């Protein structure tokens, strides 16, 4: 039984896992107060709803989630919201404080008070749980909670179950469109955690999928639901080889086997190709070599990044839907000889292509169209070093004049972690930039 | 198949509705023959269907939270003996339904829980008798009923008798008829 | 009298394995719920060599299908011949060994490979008389590539006399899905030459080339690459199971085609491949078939035999046909195209004529060839791992399981000294 | 309401095991559009060639 | 064919009853004005109206009349409602020499009224309470005529033992020592149940900020009902009264078992909860879960009997003793090798309409003879011994017809039970 | 010719003696409602000893149905063979035992021993030929072990000679459900041992494992467990009612099989246990019995038959098959495990084939082993009864009813010498 715990930390990780589990509980035909109305498809695909769900004795199932929040509003809010009764009550996990956007106060001061309560109930889901496959954390980058908290239980659970793999989704800030005035500081200190605790880092930017929303789902006002969405599209993506069946299967072990190079270069960026509104679908084939060619179209990345000005390292097609091998065959052949798209020369196969029987699942009321088929380019490049360098830069100004420093040395950080996550991001960036190099 | 019992004496029809207040009326202590059919039927539709548990069982039936009607086709066989011809479990329930266009749905739906025939009783006929008997028990119509992962078998047979094709699949693994003339759509398409 | 017993390892094993069943059935008029149906009663005089029997008219392949993945069997078990093999055959583990051959050969491979070896000895010892064993993997995977040479070499061990065949599917660079495949066949590729007296080299490109090109597949999905696979494992072995003018089983070939123990790396084929437009406009005699045969667009591995002598060669003919056409073709393949093998041989080619041929045709031929083309995959290979390995590309996955770079240079040199073995006998 | 008997506990599971001529060995056909349906017609599944 | 007397004295008592009734009616079936297995509890008249087998008897008239006011009305027959003309206000000698003998010769003749009207009697059910006067004294007076009358039938008495903390009376040690001397001669199986006990079961498993004596009640009806189930519904490993004493008491003075409901849980947490046979089973040996204020670790269990309701399965059961008795914390006494009796039933037990219990579908009442409930005779030990260094309330008693030697002949006997626990949790 | 009075006690020995007689009305096609509804002359042809003779085409099974609680016996008779018994023989009391062995014997069941002999005799005079008597109960209940015990006392006073058969279930320490039982345990083998020709222990906890492990069953009830003791029942009784090759009654298994007058505690066991995705896979053969019957795993007791030596066997088949294998297959047995077996006792296996196998069974195998393990129950019980007597533990509800503190010194003594002479034997 291939089966997958997710935790969702801070206002982004609870808010993306809102829209993650409406898509999961429309995929395995669920209804949000966690009744299964199919009752010969509770025996019959036991293995597909099983890796995110449990049961109970009632017939009701009980994601296996827990979402965790410094601050109640966000998770009141769930508590308040449709799906009240989907989650059990005592995976919601809230504080009273938030960490005020502040590292600090979500990873000592108000990180301390509830970690202990949040690892012991994901002790008791891994313990109902037979065929733990990895964990799934979802938070942000330049957030409080979501930095501080993510960074105090990262390290938790590494030390307590260890071989278990930890993918994690974050928000990585965007180079211009910033919510917060010391997210730079947030950043490089969870670039820490981030960076060793962590199995494959999945970096996504705001204003990447703003521009992706302008231009393929022609919105122009979009709000954070659509890229709620479209991040719970790529996780299902992700994670349909472990619940579905297919030819040529992915699962985790092997997706983290093809796509790592090296032990710290796991900051794979993330694309879902055939994004378009139902106005356009229409005129289009939505064939497998035009959603592949539009994944490595620099318009498409979800990171704010050029791909051009590095080289791929690894790539992870993962197509779902009417798809047959000889098609993905002809599509690689294809990226391979276009001389834009520059591979590393010690990589000569870096397509690994996963292929699942199930088409993406359409959410009432979503800009995505229906497709027939549907891909999830995930690729290990070296262009994610231009965002990390903007990103360090925007720090070094921060840093520079000790701009908010007192902030953090209030609540038992040292002064010198700063100077220590600065060196360890530009130590990353260093290895990133002395991987490419042709030899 | 065969049951070791004259259930002539306690079924009053070949084709018997048996709601949850009949099941519980007929209890195994006194009248075990309805309880052991009602849970061989449901043995056999899951070893044929390769489920890897039985979802039509007497005490599941009698103990769920909402009410649900079974309906046992059987025939005399000798003085002590019946035959079990074939099992049908229904029940209403509440559904959130998604038809064409992206429209959203939520409205009372009569489900087809469970509808199974003997591998060597199929065929002639069977199974049409115990779904007229059904809808004309409880005057449901197949446009306001709602088809639990409708078989290659069942999209044919409804094909073959109400000439109801082309099902559209809803999120909750439930197929249903092109006639969503309800109406009253909670969320705009 | 002689049996022989399946392995299947990995998901391609357990397809191919999956078609070949299925093939073997339809040949023998098996039921798939394992019935005999047969209308012939020449199918069932030799049933006991791919079947064994539970009385009451049911026979069970003997077959051990093993993954690491539980997702495989409960595909196998759910197929159109899933409840023919026996359940206590399925030997599974807790997860795939995620395309790491350290992992498959050291630890969780490693774990299984008992239980493994404790049902094929349970098998084994189950037969009249023993022939050998035949294996179906990718070399390209972590389970198959990993734990199915792992396997092999213990057989090898328990039964160093009996036969040990292989249908290895080679990773190619055209069709190429995987980012750690070269890794795996490098390090599957010394345990083939060493515990293996007859490996078939199977190449996915070539089978999607002969999918396009002869039959003129549209779409070719991976059941047709395993049927084309499956005709030639039930070519290979139709001597051992129907009477015939010219009896060839296993040691037979084994004998004629290696004139070296490390030579035993062939090229499957098939005749009466054609298209379903040119069904009515192309005559299946023995010329035809011969020269498809020898033909370099029907062999299934993607080397080219042009540019390389055959050492030896082995077309095993099926249905009723005349002897004398059968020579005097081989001679005349062998004539005309002199440069295309080598002249210390006197004779390359060896013929084996059965009398029953595949339901549905009315002759079949089956080619095995020992070219020494084999190089050219096994170059694009060894290009593909100095490549990755110049710079250790993704060796900490494996030296995390207890593997060793010395292991790689070893099992790359290796490799290169049998290419350079193969062009040694090249002019 | 009234007291509920159970028909669980009197189930005899063994007298079935005993008959082997009882065995079916059938099994139902697995949906064409079901993902599982795809993988066996087209991994398991082949077109006729000859 | 299986039926037992139930007997409320005090306002604890007849409100206890009143839960039970309910339940009892709610399981059966029964209307709350009699109209419509349960031969066990009620009995048939001609008419069609079901009586309750039970004696309503209290000294103050309120409660009684409340009763008599309320739903249930016409359920108990009207001469079965006993009341005398005032309470004996929390004294032991005013309910026992001097009030008690007003309706003490009428309930024992409705009690032999009942007794006579079923063939086939199992026991007695007696709820009362020890701190109050009249469950004390009342209740000692009539169950001491009721073992020299009957005799070999069962008394099994169900008492609400006074809290470590809680109190609702400044005279109540006085009242439990002397009712002590009773209820360890004449009762055959003792069941005390503490109202701090319960008021944290509903704080902690059913969420319950302000609990009120109805959920406490409604609990303790729940456990007389999972006790009384093997008599009235059918299932495999049936318990009857007399096998549960056997099985429960190993010896004549040792009857004090202890009593828990592990499946009390919220109603919104039930949904998402397995509530499996081996989780019901670990969590009946909680100590926070027992409804003693008592901690079951530092004492040694004797015996355990535990009788599971709704869909159990007996391999289930098995495991999940195995796997307590792998447990070190569980510790039971080494001459009992085999120390749980294992009851089984295929009745689920009913929810109350507005109670705090959910519908779970299976549940099981663990009933432990342990040597840890000695804690809370030593409590009311230095209770009684603090009040009567100064003889505070002595004079009350005095003068209602009871002698100063009887508050030492008490003292000594709860001393020497205490002293028979102590020495027989020992190991051999 | 050969009549059995069946005789059940307490609910577990009610129970097994209702699946048994279903179990039996299957073999002999017994309508539940008391006709004869079979499709064979066999069936008839020895059916007067188990059934009586009603007149209208109706059979009355010869049981007398006993129980100190009416709730079980009201159950039996509202099962689904519940019309079938006789209405005057069923001996019902007012209140069970308690699991009180003084209660039911000295007291409760004294008077009603009475009221249980009035109609014993009734059904024993009423044969042409009485052949025995058999029992089932519980040695770890009130009322089965100790009403049990004194009935088969007051049987073998009256009926000196013929066969007393008892099928009692002995408790374990790993299944347990009682705090007294041992004591009712210890009592019971008193006078089992004393007043019984063979007593076939069998053991819950053996019974769940192999429910668990070879049947497979997920959730196995005691339905199961009475249909697995029903089968056996059936099979040691059947070479009464149908024709064989080697024909052995109960007073031949009792001469082949007790070597001295105490040492009559059995280990039954079935051959043809297979699972459900095993029963199409697997050839049942005389072989596979053998080693089914001959297995550890396989016996209904908890004792593991490795850890003594064998006495003597008994395998009885049902169904056709040949002499020459089953000899050949006990030679094996018997060579193979030649350190199992006492080698003072030339041959230990008593063989004996029936021509009608069971109903839906192509053939079967019903195995009784006497072995020296049987000590280990009895050592388990009287470790447990000396741990509980060394303090009184729970001896006051026993001295309630008369019986005195120096019964249980006797009974553990006499039961402590049946334990060492099972280990006299064994080496
Ligand atoms: N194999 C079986 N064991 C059973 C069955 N019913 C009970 N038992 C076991 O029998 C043991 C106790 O025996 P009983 O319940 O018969 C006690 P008995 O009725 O003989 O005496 P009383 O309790 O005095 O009525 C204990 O192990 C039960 O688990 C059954 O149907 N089958
Ligand atoms: N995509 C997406 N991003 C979000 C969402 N909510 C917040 N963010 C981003 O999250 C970043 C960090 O802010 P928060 O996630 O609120 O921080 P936090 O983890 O809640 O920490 P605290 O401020 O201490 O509560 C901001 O820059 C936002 O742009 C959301 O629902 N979706």
């Amino acid at each position: 039984m291939r089966e997958v715990i997710s935790i969702h930390i801070g206002q982004a990780g609870v808010q993306i896992g809102n829209a993650c589990w409406e898509l999961y509980c429309l995929e395995h035909g669920i209804q949000p107060d966690g009744q299964m109305p199919s009752d010969q498809s509770l025996g019959g695909s036991d293995d597909s709803f099983s890796t995110f769900f449990s049961e109970t004795g009632s017939g009701r199932h009980v994601p296996r989630a827990v979402m965790v929040d410094l601050e109640p509003t966000v998770i009141d809010e769930i508590r308040t919201g449709t799906y009240r009764s989907l989650f059990h009550p005592e995976q919601l996990i809230t504080g009273k404080e938030d960490a005020a956007n502040n590292y600090a106060r979500g990873h000592y001061t108000i990180g301390k008070e509830i970690i202990d309560l949040t690892l012991d109930r994901i002790r008791r889901l891994a313990d109902n749980c037979t065929g733990l496959q990895g964990f799934l954390v979802f938070h942000s980058f330049g957030g409080g909670t979501g930095s501080g908290f993510t960074s105090l239980l990262m390290e938790r659970l590494s030390v307590d179950y260890g071989k278990k793999a930890k993918l994690e989704f974050s928000i990585y800030p965007a180079p211009q469109v910033s919510t917060a005035v010391v997210e730079p500081y947030n950043s490089i200190l969870t670039t820490h955690t981030t960076l060793e605790h962590s199995d494959c880092s999945f970096m996504v930017d705001n204003e990447a999928i703003y521009d992706i929303c302008r231009r393929n789902l022609d919105i122009e006002r979009p709000s954070y639901t659509n890229l709620n969405r479209l991040i719970g599209q790529i996780v299902s993506s992700i994670t349909a080889s472990l619940r579905f069946d297919g030819a040529l299967n992915v699962d985790l072990t092997e997706f983290q086997t093809n796509l790592v190079p090296y032990p710290r270069i796991h900051f794979p960026l993330a694309t879902f190709s055939p994004v378009i509104s139902a106005e356009k679908a229409y005129h289009e084939q939505l064939s497998v070599a035009e959603i592949t060619n539009m994944c490595f179209e620099p318009h498409n990345q979800m990171v704010k990044c050029d791909p051009r000005h590095g080289k791929y390292m690894a790539v992870c097609l993962l197509f779902r839907g009417d798809v047959v091998p000889k098609d993905v065959n002809a599509a690689i052949a294809t990226i391979k000889t276009k001389r834009s798209i520059q591979f590393v020369d010690w990589c000569p196969t870096g397509f690994k292509v996963g292929i699942n029987y199930q088409p993406p699942t359409v959410v009432p009321g979503g800009d995505l169209a229906k497709v027939p088929r549907a891909v999830c380019m995930l690729s290990n490049t070296t262009a994610i070093a231009e965002a990390w360098a903007r990103l360090d830069h925007k720090f070094d100004l921060m840093y520079a004049k000790r701009a908010f420093v007192h902030w953090y040395v209030g609540e038992g950080m040292e002064e010198g972690e700063f100077s220590e996550a600065r060196e360890d991001l530009a130590a990353l960036e260093k290895d990133y930039e002395e991987v490419g190099v042709d030899s | 198949m065969e049951i070791a019992f004259d259930l002539s004496t306690i079924f009053t029809d070949n084709i018997q509705r048996l709601t949850r207040t009949d099941l519980l009326k007929y209890g195994p202590k006194r009248y075990w023959a309805v309880a052991q059919s009602i849970d061989c039927l449901g043995e056999m539709s899951s070893k044929f269907h390769g489920w890897k548990r039985v979802i039509t069982m007497y005490d599941k039936i009698v103990d769920h939270d909402e009410e649900q009607t079974t309906y046992i086709m059987w025939e005399k066989v000798n003085g002590s003996k019946s035959i079990l011809k074939g099992l049908l479990r229904v029940g209403y329930k509440t559904l959130y339904l998604t038809d064409n266009e992206q429209n959203q749905y939520m409205e009372k739906a009569m489900c087809i829980l469970d509808f199974f025939v003997v591998p060597t009783e199929q065929r002639s006929g069977n199974g049409f008798k115990m779904f007229d008997e059904m809808l004309k028990a409880e005057n449901v119509t197949v446009d306001q009923c709602a088809f639990d992962k409708p078989s290659a078998a069942l999209q044919q047979f409804l094909e073959k008798y109400y000439d109801r094709k082309d099902l559209v699949w809803q999120s909750n693994k439930y197929a249903l008829c092109s006639n969503f003339f309800i109406g009253r759509h909670p969320t705009v398409p | 009298m002689r049996e022989i017993v399946h392995i299947q390892a990995g998901q391609c094993g357990n397809q191919i394995g999956s078609k070949f069943w299925e093939v073997i059935s339809d040949e023998h008029g098996i039921d798939p719920s394992g019935q005999y149906v047969g209308d012939s009663d020449l199918q069932l005089e030799r049933i006991n060599v791919y079947y064994n029997e539970a009385g009451s008219n049911k026979y069970v392949p003997r077959a051990v299908l093993v993954d690491l993945e539980p997702g495989t069997m409960d595909s196998v078990r759910s197929g159109p011949f899933g409840q023919l093999f026996r359940p206590d055959n399925y030997v599974f583990g807790q997860s795939g060994a995620g395309n790491n051959w350290a992992k498959g050969h050291y630890t969780e491979g490693a774990e299984l490979v008992d239980n493994v070896l404790d049902v094929v000895r349970k098998e084994a010892e189950s037969t009249d008389c023993l022939q050998g064993f035949q294996l179906t993997h990718s070399l390209g995977g972590g389970t198959g590539s990993g734990m199915g040479t792992l396997l092999i070499s213990k057989i090898r061990e328990e039964y160093p006399d009996r036969i040990m065949n292989t249908f290895s599917v080679v990773p190619s660079p055209k069709v190429s899905d995987t980012v750690v495949e070269p890794y795996n066949a490098t390090l599957s590729v010394h345990q083939l030459v060493e515990n293996t007296d007859s490996t078939f080299c199977i190449d996915n490109e070539a089978l999607y080339d002969i999918c396009f090109r002869t039959l003129k597949l549209t779409t070719p999905t991976y059941g047709d690459l395993n049927h084309l696979v499956s005709a030639t494992m039930s070519g290979v072995t139709t001597c051992l199971r129907f009477p015939g003018q010219l009896n060839a089983d296993l040691r037979k070939l084994a004998v004629n085609m290696v004139p070296f123990p490390r030579l035993h790396f062939f090229m499957p084929g098939f005749a009466p491949l054609t298209s379903r437009s040119n069904q009515q406009y192309r005559a299946i005699t023995v010329p035809e078939l011969t020269q498809q045969c020898f033909d370099a667009k029907n062999m299934m591995a993607a080397c080219d035999p042009r540019h390389g002598r055959y050492l030896t060669a082995a077309a095993i003919f099926r249905g009723r046909m005349s002897m004398k056409e059968v020579d005097e073709q081989m001679l005349n393949i062998q004539n005309k195209n002199s440069s295309y093998f080598v002249d210390w041989i006197p004779n390359n080619v060896k013929t084996a004529v059965c009398d029953i041929p595949p339901r549905g045709l009315k002759m079949s031929a089956t080619f095995i060839g020992n070219s020494t083309a084999i190089q050219e995959l096994f170059k694009r290979i060894s290009e593909q791992f100095t490549a990755m390995f110049r710079r250790k590309a993704f060796l900490h996955w494996y030296t995390g399981e207890g593997m060793d770079e010395m292991e790689f240079t070893e099992a790359e040199s290796n490799m290169n000294d049998l290419v350079s073995e193969y062009q040694q006998y090249q002019e």
